This record gives structure tokens, C-alpha cells and sequence, in this order.
């Protein structure tokens, strides 16, 4: 349940990271590869080292559900629905994996983001990551 | 657990630049505001009602330097952070009972409170060293519920 | 996202409990203060004894918040909102404590239904239960 | 960790009433039915399109035995769970990669298991004494990633 003050707060955020969004997002994945190691078994197929022209690649993808999660942030579950079956049906992902992921997006926009990373905006992008990985594993069967 | 020579390098160079008087404050702080269950164990701390109210009460930050305080000790202490920990482990299990996740979030906390502070300085392979560090401080003070 | 086989499933086993529910509620407390013995710091003022009235009691109020969600399944954050707001802001329960009831309820209802509790049955319950521990833990601020 | 008399009597009792020719497969198909995100690991075992079908593959059952086992080794060895379990732990984390939350579901579906066959016999204290042998289990099995 993202109240007002979350909407407001996660749309004055990406309103930050702007064009960046989807550089950001490449980061995201790569602290995740690094930092949680097992993540990196549902990418094979990826070159998962620095520079990877797939990483930068996928980031624009992440960055670009996320956008379109805060556009339609009253409505998630309809917006991200082939997203969480392809995750949940297709790619079999642990839901354990999504905190790792929230997690380092969080990283990712606090390295970023000296600023509008407060404590309220912190809470609020927490939340939103959340509300976000509650649909992406909502359909699991 | 085990840190390669360059992940404890990365991972006391930039805790030598740590203000060890604030950042305690700062990442307990945003654990009573991120997950606001935690607060219940701070009753006594007085006004927790707002994200200002908490960042600003001097007993979060008088106990979060504390708390900082044991991370420094098991950055001294990295492949014995079982005996290190092993009384704020029967403080934090068996007379808390505080849940072990608690203690996995305010390590993911803290890794945020580094990124913040240093930016682009903390980098993936920095926070990778860091999540080991986290994890094994964490695995350590729930050593009890083991 | 409950299925339609997984209401059937559900309602089912709820048909078979009958009245005994809120024994069982009960029972599931019991299980629960015994093998996760960091739950009982929520109840300092119940006796937690075997046989205790005050966790009988309780375990009819759990019993009839979870018939009350199977009655109103498609609308289960509607159903459960004040329930949800008592057990974040004022009670500040740990949503980890959740999965920890939610699986000695599953336990309960093991060891009392052997013709219902297929595979099935046991994934449709599971499911349930995490959704009530989702809206359950949805108001968190 | 460490269990009681009573509890280590409460486990070795039901243990020995269990058939470990079945249990096993039991879990394990109930464990990729109700998570099926397990399934992921599984994907040379053929149909598992349906809970029927999944229970009725005889490479579940066939590995389900094979797990169950590893659990028997874990009963006669409860104060040392970290020597039995360290090369299932290099297995299942440096090799396979499973996330450690599967551990603890898979113990919990064990402990449905055993409460679906013994019914009002898996008592809440059984349970308990159970609890605390699978989360062992669980954290040992788990030791490489510590
Ligand atoms: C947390 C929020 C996440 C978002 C917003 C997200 C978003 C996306 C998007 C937009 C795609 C491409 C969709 C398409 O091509 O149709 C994708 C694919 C994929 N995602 Fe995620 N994802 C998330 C989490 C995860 C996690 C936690 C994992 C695994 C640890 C994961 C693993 C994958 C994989 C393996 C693919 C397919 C890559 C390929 O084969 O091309 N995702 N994701
Ligand atoms: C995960 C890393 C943690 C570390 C390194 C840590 C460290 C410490 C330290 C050094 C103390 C001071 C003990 C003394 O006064 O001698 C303390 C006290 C305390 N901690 Fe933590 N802590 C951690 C996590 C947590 C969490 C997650 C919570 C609650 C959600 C918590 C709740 C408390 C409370 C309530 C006290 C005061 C106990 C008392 O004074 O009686 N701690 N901790
Ligand atoms: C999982 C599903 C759960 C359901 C359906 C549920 C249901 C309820 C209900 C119906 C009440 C009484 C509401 C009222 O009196 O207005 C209650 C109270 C309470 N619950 Fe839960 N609960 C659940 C989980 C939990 C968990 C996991 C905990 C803690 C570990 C917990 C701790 C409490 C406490 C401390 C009270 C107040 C007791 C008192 O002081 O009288 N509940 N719950
Ligand atoms: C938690 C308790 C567990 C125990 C005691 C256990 C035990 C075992 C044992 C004894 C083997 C046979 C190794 C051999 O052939 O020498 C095995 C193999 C295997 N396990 Fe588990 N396991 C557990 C959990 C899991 C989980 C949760 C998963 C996946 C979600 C998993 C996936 C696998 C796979 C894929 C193999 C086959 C590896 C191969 O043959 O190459 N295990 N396990």
C-alpha cells in the first residue's frame, strides 16, 4: 500500500535519475551478479562481465518495466502482468531474488541520488520495490 | 566468512573514511523508518512519530554509534566473527529474541548508508565486499538461533 | 492470485475443519509458540501454557479472520484492512512471524485432515495463507 | 543444534515408524508442487506438468529417497550436522546453486509430511524437537554460503 507521500516521493525520484534510468539499471544487475553470486545462474547465456553490451542491454529493460510500474502505480498488477508470468511461469525465478534486486537498485539510486536519497524517499522507493516484487511473484502455480 | 586480500582492501580503505560518530545513527535511524517493526524494539526511546523525529533523537543516535562499534570490532576480527559476536549474539537471540532477518536488513541498511555517502566511490565490486561483511556479521549475531 | 481450482481447494477444507476451527486456531498457536519460541514475545501478558484459555480464545479470533477471508476471497485486503492495520502499527508485528503461523496452520490442518490434505490441496492452502499474509503485512508505514 | 532428551526422544521415535522408501519422494514432490520455482532444478526428470504427474514420477521418488537419506545421516549425527552435510553443502551451493530459503521450505514440507502421516501423533512438542532438526539441517546444508 504506497500512500500519497510514497507516489510523490518515487515520482520525484526517477524524475532525478532521468535519462540515466536505464544506465542505472545495468548497474543494478551487475552489483547483484557481484554481490549475490547465485543470481547469476539465470543468465547462462549472458556475458555478465564490466561493460557487457547484454547488461547494458537488459538494464534498459528493468529500468523500462520500473518506469512504466511508477506511470501506473494505482494499477501494478495489470501493468506488470506478462511480466510476472514470464518471471514466475517461463523463468522460474526464486522469489527470494527479488529483494536481492530491490536491494541493489536501492543501492544503485543512493550512490546516485545524494540529494533525494533521505530516509522518507529511501522508505518510499523500499516500498515501491516491494509493491513491485509482490506482482512479479504473484503468479507462480 | 573469507574476503580475498582485495575485498578486505576495499573493504577497510573506505571504512578508514567512515564517521564512526554518524553513520551508526544513520543506519538505525532508517531501520526504524524503512521497517517501522523495529521499532518496537526502541519503546523507551522516546519520539520515533515521523522520519525527522527518529533521524534527529539522540538515543537512536547515541545507540546506533554503539551498535557501529560492533561492526568495527568484526571488521578487526573477520575470520573469527563467531567469539566476536558471540555476547551480542545471547543479547540480540535469547534475550531479545529479535528475528535474524532484522539483522540481515539493517546490514543491507548500512550498505545503503555507505552508498549515500560515498557515491560513486562505493562500487560494485566495494559493495560486493561489503554484502560479505553484512552477511557473516549477521550469520554471527544469530550464531544463538543456530 | 488465487485460481479458481485453489477457492475450491480452500473452501473445501474449510467445509471438512467445520466447527473444530477454532481448535484448531488454537493448535496452530500452540505449535507455533513451541517451535519458534521468538513469536511469544508478542503475547508477554498470555499464558502460553497447554490448555490455556486465553490462546483457546485467541485461536477462534485467528479461525474466524481466516473463514471471514475465505468468505470474502476476492476481496481479501478489504476484509482483512483493519486486521491489517492492528497487526503493523499497533501490535509492530515482524512480517517474517507470517510465514512462521501461516506453516504451523498448514501443519494443524495436516495432522486433522489426511483424505484433504493432497499436494493440491496443500499448494491451494499455501497460497491462501500467503495471501493473507500479504494484506497482512501491507500496511506497514 | 542442540536438542533435548526429550526432544531427541520425541525424533528418534516417529523416525523410526517412517518409510523411507516414500517420505522422501512425498517431500520432494510436494516441495516442487507447492513451490514450483524448484522445478528449475529438476528439468531433466521429465513430466511434472501436474501434481499427479509429479508424484508419480518415479526420478522424483528415486530422489527423494536419495535426500531422505542425507536426513537419516542428519539424525544419527545431531551434534555434528556440519561434517555430515559438507559435501551436500558444496553440492547444493558452490555446484547447483540453490538459494538456502529452499533448504528451510524443503524441512517444513518434510514437517507436513510427517504431521499428514502421524497425524494427532506429530504432537506440538514433536513438531518442535522436529523444527529444530530441520532448521540444522538447513544451516549446515547451507555452511558454503556462510
Ligand atoms: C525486481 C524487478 C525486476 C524487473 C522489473 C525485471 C524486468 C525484466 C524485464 C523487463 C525483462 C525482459 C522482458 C522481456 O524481454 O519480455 C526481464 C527478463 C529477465 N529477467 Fe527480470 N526483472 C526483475 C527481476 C528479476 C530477477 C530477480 C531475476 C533473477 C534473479 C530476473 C531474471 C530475468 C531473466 C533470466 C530474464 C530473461 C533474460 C533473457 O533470457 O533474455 N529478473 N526482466
Ligand atoms: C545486525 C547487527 C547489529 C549489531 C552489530 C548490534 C549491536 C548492538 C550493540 C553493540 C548493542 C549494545 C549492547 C550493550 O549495551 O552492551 C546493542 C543493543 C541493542 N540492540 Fe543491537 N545490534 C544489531 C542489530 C539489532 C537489531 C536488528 C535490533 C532490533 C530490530 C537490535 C536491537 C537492540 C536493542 C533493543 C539493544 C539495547 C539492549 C539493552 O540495552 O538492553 N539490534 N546492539
Ligand atoms: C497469519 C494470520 C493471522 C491472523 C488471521 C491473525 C488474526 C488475529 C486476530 C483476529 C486478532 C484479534 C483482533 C482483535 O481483537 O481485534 C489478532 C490479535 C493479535 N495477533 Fe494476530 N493474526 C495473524 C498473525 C499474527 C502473528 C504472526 C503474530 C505475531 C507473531 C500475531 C500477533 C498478535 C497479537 C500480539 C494480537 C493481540 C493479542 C492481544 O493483546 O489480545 N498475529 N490476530
Ligand atoms: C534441504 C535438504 C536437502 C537435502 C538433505 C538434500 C540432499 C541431496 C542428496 C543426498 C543428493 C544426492 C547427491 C548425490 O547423488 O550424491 C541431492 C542431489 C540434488 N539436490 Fe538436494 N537436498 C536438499 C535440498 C535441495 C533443494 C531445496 C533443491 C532444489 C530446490 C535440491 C536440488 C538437488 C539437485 C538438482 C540434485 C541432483 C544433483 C546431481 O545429481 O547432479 N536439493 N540432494
Amino acid at each position: 500500500v504506497l500512500s500519497p507521500a510514497d507516489k510523490t516521493n518515487v515520482k520525484a525520484a526517477w524524475g532525478k535519475v532521468g535519462a540515466h534510468a536505464g544506465e542505472y539499471g545495468a548497474e543494478a544487475l551487475e552489483r547483484m551478479f557481484l554481490s549475490f553470486p547465485t543470481t547469476k545462474t539465470y543468465f547462462p547465456h549472458f556475458d555478465l562481465s564490466h561493460g557487457s553490451a547484454q547488461v547494458k542491454g537488459h538494464g534498459k529493460k528493468v529500468a523500462d518495466a520500473l518506469t512504466n510500474a511508477v506511470a501506473h502505480v494505482d494499477d501494478m498488477p495489470n501493468a506488470l502482468s506478462a511480466l510476472s508470468d514470464l518471471h514466475a511461469h517461463k523463468l522460474r525465478v526464486d522469489p527470494v531474488n527479488f529483494k536481492l534486486l530491490s536491494h541493489c537498485l536501492l543501492v544503485t539510486l543512493a550512490a546516485h541520488l545524494p540529494a533525494e536519497f533521505t530516509p522518507a524517499v529511501h522508505a518510499s522507493l523500499d516500498k515501491f520495490l516491494a509493491s513491485v516484487s509482490t506482482v512479479l511473484t504473484s503468479k507462480y502455480r | 566468512v573469507h574476503l580475498t586480500p582485495e575485498e578486505k582492501s576495499a573493504v577497510t580503505a573506505l571504512w578508514g573514511k567512515v564517521n564512526v560518530d554518524e553513520v551508526g545513527g544513520e543506519a538505525l535511524g532508517r531501520l526504524l523508518v524503512v521497517y517501522p517493526w523495529t521499532q518496537r524494539f526502541f519503546e523507551s526511546f522516546g519520539d520515533l512519530s515521523t522520519p525527522d523525529a527518529v533521524m534527529g533523537n539522540p538515543k537512536v543516535k547515541a545507540h546506533g554509534k554503539k551498535m557501529l562499534g560492533a561492526f568495527s570490532d568484526g571488521l578487526a576480527h573477520l575470520d573469527n566473527l563467531k567469539g566476536t559476536f558471540a555476547t551480542l549474539s545471547e543479547l540480540h537471540c535469547d534475550k531479545l529474541h529479535v528475528d535474524p532477518e532484522n539483522f540481515r536488513l539493517l546490514g543491507n541498511v548500512l550498505v545503503c548508508v555507505l552508498a549515500h555517502h560515498f557515491g560513486k566511490e562505493f562500487t560494485p565490486p566495494v559493495q560486493a565486499a561489503y554484502q560479505k561483511v553484512v552477511a557473516g556479521v549477521a550469520n554471527a549475531l544469530a550464531h544463538k538461533y543456530h
